[PDB]
DNA sequence: AGGACAGCGTGTCAGCAATA
RNA sequence: UGCUGA
């Protein structure tokens, strides 16, 4: 029911624990990221009845 | 995050990134940092009797 | 009763409740009283209603051929509505729920059964289908009729609905209540384009609108001409038509001249003007020619046979009593009564007329009723009946005229040869809104009927059936005297919810406990009743002077003569039996008695009015404490207090169930409404219902146009208990703000505010808007070959990626302009048409109903997409809050910025100050100390009006909760400059508030034209601002640019950025069209005369051209003097 | 619709304590004594549970 | 394998060219175009 | 020549749906 | 024609 864009607003004030001193500032238009500059998170989850 | 009823899902990717919360509040790592000056209270006479 | 268990106080704690989500049993029965007028007028309209307006229906007799053939209309049923003909399958109903995702009419059928014969001994009974009524939602003929709020859920409904609006085409009209004079009472009016009638008339004359079991109305005036003698004018087939009394009255009643003058000269039996101007009116016209009644309706019948297009076998005598019955007093069955109320009438306009009494004005609530949607509906029903049978006739005697015998046999062939009709009629005064009738229904307005009903809000949507329009033709006067809000209107109509612009005074709104009369009752026994109580039949012995005596009415039909010192006696009599209900007298009758002193008041008498529309509101009855109901007129003749200790011994015979009673549904939301001023209030009403929100909770389903949906809403910490009645928190409309009185930006001056940015960019009023868009591809097409499906052909360039193989955009994906958006394929041919989207702005397509065709037959022509598009609140969007103070926003403050206060605490609303001086809004400042309160308490106040007094006042109060809370009583705290750092000298008034987001956004509102369609017939710019759209420059600003004396900006303007043309002249003769070209050197020849090288070039206009061309085409000739 | 993440004003999280302010109201505690025991200090962010209007529990009861 | 949700029976209904929009195990007339996987970019902004 | 009267008139400012 | 904005 939650929308893409206010699912993805959500997600955005979501606080991580990665200390911000390990890592670097994205080079402008580095779309893909790497180690340095970047970490990715995945939430897949399914409602099922049981 | 969200609500699921059955036959629901989810499924997403997430890139965190650095920044400062000058340019989005999101970055920011403080609830509030302000200061207050410390105030100063005194008795110009004795106060006494209810 | 019925507004017991009524909140005292609002309470907080409902929304986080352990059934919060659970749908209830029962539906909330508050918010189901609010459309309940709109409802009960159609259930009986379509029930018990149709039959009375079918046995009305004279039975239809004309010639055929040598024979005489007749037609009635036993009965006729409008049944539900359902799939069309068995030629579908698995369900039989058919559920609002669809028509919305297709876009189509919940339409019931509607059958009656003919029965002709001819000379009344052959006969047979055939059932016609008529056609197609369309249907209300919840009316008894509606498929989600007793339907429990869990039930109503599987079907795709709102578990909360209250129907009475109609879905033409998926639109949901919601006709709403128009103001007639009144019915079945003779208001006496002093009009002076009156006398423009005839020779002699004056500018005094009594009008009565009559109207017969809800299926017909009439308009009939007497008027009183200078000699004495009192004219009557009817219409009919809107055709006004003049007929002397004393014509009327001998042909109604078979009497002699004395007791019918006897009648006339009731009370004033010692006038003698008076006796000699009814003598006039019974003998000069009268006894020339005709003295007996037959003679009468003789002459009567021969005069007016030509336009009332009687039957040609019928006798005059029979055409006259077609007149009668059809446009003199419908509301009368009796022609002897019918007699008394034209001479009760009469006795009133010589009254007028003498100044012995008050002209009515016709726009006071006292002399005027509503029209409900049953009543339009029923007498367009009864209309396009007749006319059915009127058509239906013309086709028989038109066809063949010839020899029925056989002609039996193609009897049922030939009603349904004209049964093709009832249908597209009926329709358009749903759809389009005006009346199309050959009498215009006794109605006086032909427009604006029906309106489109439209959910932006559910406070704009409940103040449908709330509202009630004076007239649209009054949109067009002079005088403002229709737009006074006289004293008459209180508790009926609400003073602050008004529209205010051009509608204002004419579109008002019923108080929350007023209500429309909508029952049908006996009303027979109280004719018996009255004389037992006292009153004297209309036949004879009043037992007094006819002067001191009270004349009776009781529907038109007047009883007569109750005696002076009886009268009130018996209206208090009357009065507590309706309260008590004893008797049959209605709870709702009205009795009212209009005293007669020696003044010039108005008309003395006891009336009794019981019908079924107008308007009444409850009221504590005190001396039996009872829950009395009073009408508009009844109001007006007796003490109600509002407080109590306002209740004194003689006086205050009444009082008023809550002390805000007199206030609208929506004038209720709005918090302390008591301690701002008046414009702002009615303000707040208008902007309440702009405003972005919580509309509905059935997405994926409604297929709307436009649809604004507010993503987080709240409920205000601070709001009235009659929000908390209605469940208004199922739809929220605003948020909760910490608002901060202060000037500090330079940004928010002059009604600008400012919007912290980090609270902007943490969800502060974010918002979205569905554009739900309809693809019906019957259209690009004609009745050929299907070029409609939708659909790829495998490997198109132009849709690799961005369409799914049938034509269609993904669920869920962004479209851009110049993006793919559908894929026709002209099965014949074999080709496809991408058709880009085209809007310049982002959307995602977040769902896409593909529709058939009614009966489940379609072949994947019709879908409709809906469109998400993020609004967000940008610079320029208008906020507003709950008391009028509008204002765009102009910045966004970044939140480091911002000055903090000595908690912590950073605003993230600014509000310039200045506001509060000149449009002395004092609620807001006392709704930022309440909801300051209630964060910090967890508790949750009213801000009901009329609650706090001088002596309890409200800063107090809510002083006294902050300083209980630490915070200081006057509710300012002192702030930190955030730019600074310094503590500011003053301290600030920071609170919470209620902000709401209104509908009117720059993103709507903004337009940039360079060059475009350039109008062909003036080769100007187009206009609008879907295309390029210029913007008309206009009279008025040529004269400013010119008084600058910058004749040359002037001249670039308009010349080189509009129609800078270069035309060729005939120079020795100065015609603009004489120059020409030769076919393919290509040198200029004149026609006119035949020289080529007098051609040259002028600078001018298109519509310089276009000019010469339009005076061209009329011999008129422009010659120019080219240099 | 549902619990806002973070408070609009100060930017504290509050999105984690729906449940619980649910759960403590359930237990007899008044709104004050319950946004008291779940930490909400300054009233910027007991206004944003306070006053939060759980809508996504009603949009959560239509068809798939 | 264009799959289309019913309107009050949820089956899942694929339809084509040249043939009707009816639904099966009912008879309703409006369906729903069904939410694939593919990838969508959105910013937290 | 005292009238009676029929006869023209205008009416700030831009948008949207929708439909003739 | 019903709305809406200054
Ligand atoms: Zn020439
Ligand atoms: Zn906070
Ligand atoms: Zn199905």
């Amino acid at each position: 029911i939650v929308q893409d864009e206010i699912l993805a607003h959500r997600l955005g004030l979501i606080p991580i624990h990665a200390d911000p001193r390990l890592f670097e500032y994205r080079n402008q238009g580095d779309e893909e990221g790497t180690e340095i500059d970047t970490l990715q998170f995945r939430l897949q989850v399914r409602c099922t009845r049981n | 995050i969200a609500q699921l009823r059955p036959g629901q899902e989810i499924d997403l990717l997430m890139h965190c990134v650095k920044g400062i919360g000058k340019d989005h509040a999101k970055f920011s790592p403080v609830a509030t940092a302000s200061y207050r000056l410390l105030p100063d209270i005194t008795l110009l006479e004795p106060v006494e009797g209810e | 009763s019925r507004w017991r268990n009524l909140p005292s106080g609002p309470s907080l704690k409902h929304l986080t409740d352990p059934s919060y989500g659970i749908p209830r049993e029962q539906q909330k029965a508050a918010l189901q009283e609010l459309t309940r007028a709109h409802v009960e007028s159609f259930n009986y309209a379509v029930h018990e209603g149709l039959g009375l307006a079918v046995q009305a229906i004279p039975p239809f007799e004309f010639a055929f051929k040598d024979e005489r053939i007749s037609f009635t209309i036993l009965d006729a049923v409008i049944s539900p509505p359902t799939v069309p003909k068995g030629t579908i399958c698995k369900e039989a109903n058919v559920y609002p729920a669809e028509c919305r995702g297709r876009r189509s009419t919940y339409r019931g059928k509607l059958t009656a059964d003919i029965n002709w014969a001819v000379n009344g001994i052959s006969k047979g009974i055939i059932k016609q289908f008529l056609g197609y009524v369309p249907i209300m939602v919840k009316s008894k003929l509606c498929n989600l009729r007793n339907l429990p709020p869990q039930a109503l859920i599987e079907h795709h409904e709102e578990a909360e609905e209250m129907g009475g609006y109609f879905i033409i085409n998926g639109i949901e009209k919601v006709i709403r209540m128009l103001i007639m004079p009144r019915r079945n009472f003779p208001i006496a009016m002093i009009r002076p384009k009156w006398k423009t009638r005839g020779p002699g008339y004056t500018q005094y004359g009594v009008s009565m609108h009559c109207v017969r079991e809800e299926h017909s109305a009439v308009n009939m005036n007497l008027h009183y001409l200078e000699n004495g003698t009192v004219m009557l004018n009817f219409i009919y087939r809107k055709e006004l038509f003049f007929l002397p009394l004393g014509f009327a009255l001998k042909a109604l009643v078979s009497f002699s001249d004395y007791q019918i003058f006897q009648e006339l000269i009731k009370g004033k039996e010692d006038d003698s003007f008076l006796r000699n101007s009814v003598s006039q009116m019974l003998r000069i016209v009268m006894e020339e020619g005709c003295s007996t009644q037959k003679q009468v309706l003789n002459y009567l019948g021969e005069c007016f046979r030509v336009k009332l297009n009687v039957p040609d076998w019928y006798p005059n005598e029979q055409a006259a009593e077609f007149l009668f019955n059809q446009c003199i007093c419908i509301h009368l069955k009796s022609n002897t009564e019918k007699f008394y109320m034209l001479c009760l009438m009469t006795r009133k306009l010589f009254a007028l007329a003498k100044g012995e009494c008050m002209e009515d004005n016709p726009d006071s609530l006292v002399n005027q009723e509503v029209l409900t949607p049953g009543q339009l509906f029923l007498m367009f029903l009864k209309e396009k009946l007749e006319g059915w049978l009127v058509s239906i006739k013309i086709a028989f005697d038109k066809k063949a005229q010839k020899t029925s015998v056989s002609m039996n046999t193609d009897n049922l062939m030939r009603i349904f040869t004209m049964g093709i009709d009832l249908t597209k009629p009926f329709e358009y005064l749903f759809a389009t809104g005006n009346l199309r009738s050959k009498t215009g229904l006794g109605l006086l307005q032909d427009s604006g009927l029906c309106v489109v009903a439209d959910k932006l809000n559910f406070i704009r949507y409940l103040s449908h059936f709330r509202c009630v329009h004076r007239g649209a033709d009054f949109a067009k006067m002079r005088t403002t005297t229709v737009r006074r809000l006289l004293p008459e209107s209180w508790g009926f109509l609400c003073p602050v919810h008004t529209p205010d612009g051009e509608p204002c005074g004419l579109m008002n709104h019923l108080t929350a406990v007023c209500e429309v009369v909508t029952q049908f009752v006996y009303t027979a026994s109280i004719p018996a009743l009255l004389c037992n109580l006292g009153v004297t039949p209309i036949d004879g012995a009043p037992h007094r002077s006819y002067s001191e005596c009270y004349p009776v009415l009781l529907d038109g039909v007047m009883v007569g003569w109750v005696d002076k010192d009886l009268a009130p006696g018996i209206a208090d009599s009357l009065r507590h039996f309706k309260v008590l209900r004893e008797k049959r007298i209605p709870p709702w009758m009205e009795v009212v008695l209009i005293p007669m002193t020696g003044k010039p008041s108005l008309y003395p008498g006891l009336f009794l009015f019981t019908t079924p529309c107008r308007l009444v509101r409850p009221v504590q009855n005190l001396a039996l404490g009872k829950e009395e109901l009073i009408g508009t007129m009844e109001q007006i003749f007796m003490n109600v207090a509002i407080f109590e200790d306002e209740v004194f011994a003689g006086v205050t015979t009444h009082q008023e169930l809550f002390p805000h009673s007199l206030l609208s549904v929506i004038a209720n939301f709005i918090p302390f409404s008591d301690h701002n001023q008046s414009p702002r209030n009615m303000y707040q009403c208008q902007m309440g219902k702009q405003t972005m929100g919580f509309p509905l909770l059935t997405y994926q389903d409604r297929s709307d146009n436009k649809l604004y949906r507010l993503q987080t809403p709240q409920s205000p910490l601070v709001r009235p208990s009659m929000y908390d009645y209605y469940d208004m928190d199922n739809y929220p409309i605003g948020t909760n703000a910490i608002v901060a009185v202060i000037s500090y930006t330079g940004y928010d001056m002059e009604d600008a505010m400012i919007v912290n940015k980090a609270s902007w960019e943490r969800g502060f009023a974010h918002g979205s808007v569905y554009k739900s868009e309809f693809i019906d591809l019957s259209e690009k097409i004609k009745q050929g070959d299907s070029s409609l499906v939708f659909g790829i052909k495998p490997g198109d360039p132009r849709v690799l990626q961005k369409l799914d193989d049938d034509g269609l955009p993904f669920i869920g994906a962004k479209l851009q302009y110049g993006d793919p958006y559908y894929s026709y394929l002209n099965l014949n041919t074999g080709e496809s048409f991408v058709m880009y989207y085209k809007s310049k702005e982002n959307c995602v397509v977040d769902n896409i109903k593909v529709c058939s065709n009614d009966t489940g037959s379609g072949k994947f022509k019709c879908v409709c997409i809906t469109m998400r598009v993020p609004r967000n609140p940008t610079i320029g969007d208008k906020f507003a809050s709950r008391h009028g103070q509008k204002g765009i926003l102009s910045r966004l403050w970044p939140a480091e910025d911002m000055p903090f206060t000595e908690s912590g605490m950073v605003p993230d609303i600014l509000f310039n100050p200045h506001g509060f001086p000149s449009r002395m809004t004092i609620g807001m400042l006392i709704e930022s100390m309440a909801g300051k309160s209630a964060a910090l308490h967890g508790l949750c106040h009213d801000a009901t009006p009329f609650i706090f007094s001088e002596e309890n006042s409200a800063l107090e109060y809510f002083g006294e909760m902050l300083k209980a809370a630490g915070y200081n009583f006057y509710g300012t705290e002192r702030l930190y400059s955030g730019i600074s750092g310094l503590e500011l000298e003053a301290d600030i008034f920071i609170g919470v508030v209620y902000y709401q987001r209104l509908r009117h956004m720059v993103s709507d509102k903004f337009q940039v034209r360079t060059t475009g369609a350039r109008d062909r017939v003036t080769n100007q710019p187009i206009g609008g601002r879907n295309v390029q759209g210029g913007i008309r420059f206009g009279e008025m600003e040529r004269d400013a640019l010119l008084a600058h004396g910058t004749s040359f900006l002037l001249h670039d303007r308009l010349f080189n950025c509009s129609d800078r043309s270069v035309a060729h002249v005939c120079v020795k003769c100065g015609s603009l069209l004489s120059p020409l070209l030769e076919k393919p050197n290509r040198k200029y020849n004149c026609t006119l005369c035949s020289r080529s090288d007098t051609i040259d070039t002028v600078s001018v206009p298109y519509v310089f051209r276009y000019f010469v061309a339009e005076l061209a085409a009329m011999n008129i000739k422009v010659k120019l003097d080219v240099v | 619709m549902i619990i806002p993440v973070r408070c609009f004003t100060c930017g504290k999280i509050v999105g984690n304590k729906w449940e619980a302010y649910l759960g403590l109201l359930q237990a007899e505690y008044t709104e004050g004594d319950a946004l008291d025991a779940l930490g909400l200090k300054r009233y910027c962010c007991r206004r944003m549970l306070l006053a939060h209007v759980d809508l996504i529990e009603k949009l959560l009861n239509y068809a798939p | 394998p264009m799959i289309y949700i019913c309107g009050e029976c949820h089956t899942e209904n694929e339809i084509k060219s040249r043939d009707p929009i009816r639904c099966r195990e009912c008879g309703y007339r409006i369906m729903y175009k069904k939410r694939t996987k593919r990838l969508v970019v959105f910013d937290a902004r």
